[PDB]
């Protein structure tokens, strides 16, 4: 069990160390990626100054790689070489494969603008690059813990827990319902989602601990976004409208067996940097293809969330506090 | 905020 800040609701982060030293970074874990990196002490890039770095010749246990490697994200890309190291996460530890980045300039306007470290991965082997086991797996096999399973717990403002190998089942009340992935490569769910009026059937819907919104394609935002009078401030992810809107819908995402829904509360909040009456939709546009959504940050601070790669799926249920 | 693979 590894505590998670959390900043703004957009923003979750916590412990993880490298090496013989005990060297602390503070990582997303993020379940939308499936690769660890950790920024070097080689790494010139401003965003790099106000990071915590790693020393291979630190570390005893360091093995040399030096494999060059590349990670992109929705957010930027980070770029670097491989090493072998120890990694610690609570009271477990493994020798794992992860990057030295060397350059983060193309992360940046984020990574300098936020208080991470580095990723740490928990998606499926297929979308890593290098074809690297992920932590939870190996763990498992190694008989670190009970299942290769883990779990997230976020909160709603003033922390959160990524859980390794077991349920604990005060993070949620009633019943856990499990989801099978359509591909196990994101953590990846069929669902038929409704924003309000506009639906598209079986959709590929992302659970994604690393995205701080929920997602859709530009194409089906247009129309949602259109007649909800809101806003775009001019060219950031910001999407503005009244925080006394009696229109916006409980959005809803509907599996062969289970029913999800997530209210206004979770995917809005005031800008309280700004105006405290107008407010902040947790909805972005982001085109992955024709269908992908992401669930993202808004819908795992309603639904305490459980992957499985014993049962290849995603386990909901409502969480409690 | 943040967006996380391609």
């Amino acid at each position: 069990s590894i505590e998670l800040d959390d900043v703004a609701n957009l923003m979750f982060y916590g412990e993880g160390q490298i090496g013989t030293n005990k060297q602390p970074f503070m990582f997303i874990f993020d379940t939308g990626s499936a690769n660890l990196w950790v920024p070097s002490v080689n790494c010139d890039s401003i965003g790099c100054s106000t990071k915590h770095l790693y020393d291979a010749s630190a570390s005893k246990s360091y093995e040399k790689d030096g494999t060059k490697v590349e990670i992109s994200y929705g957010s930027g890309t980070v770029r670097g070489y491989f090493s072998k190291d120890v990694i610690s996460l609570g009271d477990l530890s493994l020798p794992y494969k992860f990057i030295e980045v060397t350059d983060a300039d193309d992360l940046e306007p984020i990574y300098s603008g936020s208080e991470f470290d580095g990723i740490l991965g928990l998606g499926w082997k297929d979308l890593s690059i290098g074809s690297i086991d992920p932590v939870v797996v190996e763990l498992k096999k190694q008989n670190k813990i009970d299942n290769a399973l883990f779990t997230f717990y976020l909160p709603v403002h003033d922390v959160g827990y990524l859980t390794i190998g077991g349920i604990e089942s005060d993070f949620y009340e009633g019943p856990l319902t499990y989801e099978k992935l359509n591909h196990d490569l994101y953590w990846q769910i069929d669902l038929d989602i409704h924003f309000g009026k506009y639906v598209m059937q079986k959709a590929n819907a992302v659970v994604d601990s690393g995205t701080s919104t929920i997602t859709a394609p530009t194409s089906f935002l247009n129309k949602f976004f259109r007649d909800m009078n809101v806003i775009k401030v001019p060219f950031l992810p910001l999407y503005v409208t009244t925080c006394d809107n009696d229109d916006l819908p409980t959005l809803e995402f509907h599996s062969r067996n289970n029913k999800y829904t997530l209210e206004p509360e979770f995917y809005m909040d005031p800008l309280s940097d700004i105006d405290p009456a107008l407010c902040m939709l947790y909805i972005l546009p982001v085109d992955i293809d024709d269908n992908t959504f992401i669930l993202g940050d808004p819908f795992m601070r309603k639904y305490f969330t459980v992957f499985d790669y014993e049962k290849e799926s995603v386990g909901f249920a409502v969480a409690k506090n | 905020x943040v967006v996380x693979a391609x």
